[PDB]
């Protein structure tokens, strides 16, 4: 079977406008485990980017955590893009400083 | 909470570069191993003699690559495990031994008879050849029964510290407008641990919804997670949102 991935993106601590955080993209519930995941910059990628190790959860689908050190700005709207074989084109979700 | 799991995955066409299998090793909420096909050795992970990790992974290994030459036909294909054990209750070890085919449980491993079964045919080949591997189902059968309540027991005692860690969580509660008329209430939790963690709304006093809510990891290994309310604009004050998790004292409640 084929799943498509639910995304989440949300920082570590709250947003402090000036203090350095870490935002992260949260991808789950996909099948098969070939994904491609990128953090925005108002649309740009950011070159310094890390993830963990691709795990399962007890359903078999697959999850993963893209995360990158960071300085919330006051004008910017980041988000993460997803590309994932269950996607006519990729998802785009950006970061609500709430969620 | 109190269980050792391996995470196993193969597939049979990996991307270039890409390993042909890995594997995760978790002690509850927390990742303490890895492992995968292109470096060869167990590296621990998160805060967390290995030989005997670094070998046992290295048979599975062999095991779930071997999997796919008896499977023929053109994949691709994903072979999952899930193999490991829990202190039940009454001090008492449950082992698991699952495998799924593209995503879908399709064998298991029977400790009444000593063998993997299933009835799909893909499940009737490979168990077939993996009885056919120098002591491999002795080595399945040793493990849930034995070897992992054991070392399920040793990362216990030796590791008592990272499984009493607590971090309460860092709340915030928001208010937004969605839907003319309506404005969404958002309730988060940043970076706590344990894992186990509860939000619900009180309206003045009033026992209210449990919001539609997400949940997730970061980077450290703490959580973190959101609870959604929709109300009616102007009824947002009347809202508190409680938490309780482990590393509080007692219930947080957050207004606005």
């Amino acid at each position: 079977i084929q799943r498509t991935p639910k995304i989440q993106v949300y920082s570590r601590h709250p947003a402090e406008n000036g203090k350095s955080n870490f935002l992260n993209c949260y991808v789950s519930g996909f099948h098969p485990s070939d994904i491609e995941v990128d953090l925005l910059k108002n649309g740009e990628r950011i070159e310094k980017v890390e993830h963990s190790d691709l795990s399962f959860s007890k359903d078999w689908s697959f999850y993963l955590l893209y995360y990158t050190e960071f300085t919330p700005t006051e004008k910017d709207e980041y988000a993460c893009r997803v590309n994932h074989v269950t996607l006519s084109q990729p998802k785009i979700v950006k970061w609500d400083r709430d969620m | 909470h109190l269980s050792l799991l391996y995470h196993l995955t193969a597939v049979s066409s990996p991307a270039p570069g890409t390993p042909a299998f890995w594997v995760s090793g978790w002690l509850g909420p927390q990742q303490y191993l890895s492992y995968n096909s292109l470096r060869g050795e167990a590296e621990p992970c998160g805060a967390w003699y290995w030989e005997k990790e670094t070998t046992d992974l290295r048979i599975k290994e062999k095991l779930f690559l071997e999997a796919f030459k008896a499977l023929g036909g053109k994949g691709p294909y994903t072979l999952q495990g899930l193999l490991g054990c829990e202190l039940g209750p009454d001090n008492t070890s449950v082992p698991t031994a699952k495998f799924a085919l593209n995503g879908e449980e399709f064998m298991n491993f029977d400790l009444k008879q000593g063998t993997w079964g299933g009835d799909w045919p893909e499940a009737l080949a490979i168990s077939q050849r993996w009885q056919q591997q120098d002591k491999a189902a002795n080595k399945e059968l040793t493990f849930l029964l034995f070897s992992c309540p054991h070392r399920l027991r040793e990362h216990l005692e030796r590791g008592r510290g990272n499984l009493e860690w607590k971090e309460p969580p860092s709340m915030r509660l928001k208010a937004r407008p969605s839907s003319p008329g309506f404005s969404v209430l958002t309730c988060s939790a940043f970076s706590f641990y344990p894992p186990e963690l509860q939000l619900r709304f009180l309206r003045n006093g009033l026992a209210a919804g449990t919001g539609q809510g997400d949940f997730g990891p970061n980077s450290d290994g703490s959580f973190h997670a959101s609870s959604s309310l929709t109300v009616k604009s102007g009824d947002e004050h009347h809202y508190c949102c409680i938490v309780q998790h482990a590393g509080l004292a007692q219930p947080l409640r957050v207004e606005l």
